[PDB]
């Protein structure tokens, strides 16, 4: 408890052993049949755990460049020349750098955005997620790629996380909205 | 996709591999002592039943061997030679092997049923002779106020022998069961939420009681 709170600290932790999520969090129903993916610290983002991870493996298989995609955005953007740089066993070598580098300075970013104020908030106020897609792409180039939902709309500040939904879904004027973003 | 549990897939492949063998072993002695000798010109033949050729193939298996039935024909002595030097092997390894399995399954299953007006207490961590006799002897005293409390012991031992004595003596109003208060679905056997508290014991003597804590 804290002086001008508690359950509002944001938190994630990765865990060494999955089924231990279930002591994570009250207010929750535990089942220990239940795979990490479908537990509500998962589903809110306060959990982590290697296990999600193995599936990498198969997926560098199956299509390599959307490995190099997940990682230039999680690493935000440590390219082979700095694996091979890191590799030389010297150190990260840095400095000033020239204009012709220094123009990657524009990657691509992950952010999260509120539908509660500014131009999007129309949106919130009872509009659906295709209309706000369309409308932020093509005024911002904001392309949205999720909801972040509180999950008790009537208490919590715990919210979940909605990949990609549909065109008519409704939207709240609660809702933060993931989206890849230049500036 | 129905054997879903190693212990289950052994059992099952035991099982079925033993019959199957000890029934075809039946068959060919059955065809041989009936069909007689051929170097003999067949004169040489002992009428069994399929049952007397599987009946006395088991009890020279298990090395019986009362000889009220036995082989006759060269080929049936050769077979019969044959067969103790393969299956009492066999039969030495799968009944051990069947005893362990059917051995494995949990003595203290199942789940508290409440009574209609009895309150309940749910004790757990150090469970032991020492641990719960000393607890026993206490909490039921003659000379504490007469209630009703029954204690139910949730631990992932099975009792020794002197714990599962002093469980009997105290039937009426000690229950025990196999399980963890780190699973939820134990927790809900003993109805722990119907409970008025739950009791952990420590270790006094263990080797860390930094890890005991
Ligand atoms: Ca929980
Ligand atoms: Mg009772």
């Amino acid at each position: 408890t804290f002086d001008d709170a508690g359950a509002n600290v944001p938190l994630i932790t990765e865990l060494a052993n999955d089924s231990n999520v279930q002591f994570l969090d009250q207010d929750d129903d535990d089942d220990p049949d239940t795979e990490l993916y479908m537990t509500q610290p998962f589903a809110c983002g306060t959990a982590f755990a290697v296990s999600v991870l193995d599936s990498l493996m198969s997926t560098s298989y199956f299509n390599d460049n959307a490995l190099t995609l997940i990682r230039t955005l999680i690493t935000g953007g440590a390219t082979p020349e700095l694996e091979q740089i890191l590799a030389e066993g010297a150190g990260m070598r840095g400095g000033y750098c020239s204009p012709a580098v220094l123009a990657n300075r524009d990657r691509c970013r992950v952010a999260q955005i509120s539908l509660f104020d500014g131009p999007l908030a129309q949106f919130g106020q009872g509009g659906h997620y295709g209309e706000l897609f369309v409308y932020a792409l093509r005024h911002f180039g904001i392309l949205c790629i999720g909801l972040y939902r509180f999950r008790d709309t009537n208490p919590s500040s715990k919210r979940y996380v909605i990949t990609n939904p549909p065109e008519d879904f409704p939207l709240l004027p609660t809702d933060q909205v993931y989206v890849l973003t230049y500036k | 996709n129905v054997l879903k549990t190693s212990t289950l897939i052994r059992l099952v492949q035991l099982v079925v591999s033993f019959v199957s063998l000890w029934l075809t072993a039946a068959g060919f002695l059955h065809l041989l002592e009936n069909s007689g000798d051929p170097f003999f010109d067949f004169g040489n033949a002992q009428h069994l039943t399929y049952w007397e050729c599987l009946y006395f193939l088991m009890v020279t298996m298990s090395t019986v061997g009362f000889g009220d039935i036995f082989a006759t024909t060269v080929l049936g002595r050769t077979f019969v030679v044959i067969f103790i030097m393969i299956f009492i092997g066999l039969f030495a390894s799968f009944i051990p092997e069947i005893a362990e399995i059917l051995g494995k399954r949990q003595k203290y299953g199942g789940s508290y049923k409440k009574e209609r007006g009895k309150r309940h207490v749910v004790v757990c961590g150090y469970i032991t002779f020492d641990s719960v006799s000393n607890f026993l002897k206490d909490f039921l005293h003659k000379d504490r106020e007469d209630v009703d409390v029954e204690i139910v012991f949730l631990h992932k031992g099975l009792p020794g022998l002197e714990l599962e004595g002093l469980l009997k003596r105290h039937f009426t109003q000690v229950e025990y069961f196999w399980g963890s208060v780190m699973d939820a679905n134990d927790l809900e056997r003993v109805k722990i939420q119907e409970a008025d508290a739950c009791l952990v014991l420590a270790n006094k003597y263990c080797q860390d009681p930094d890890q005991e804590d």
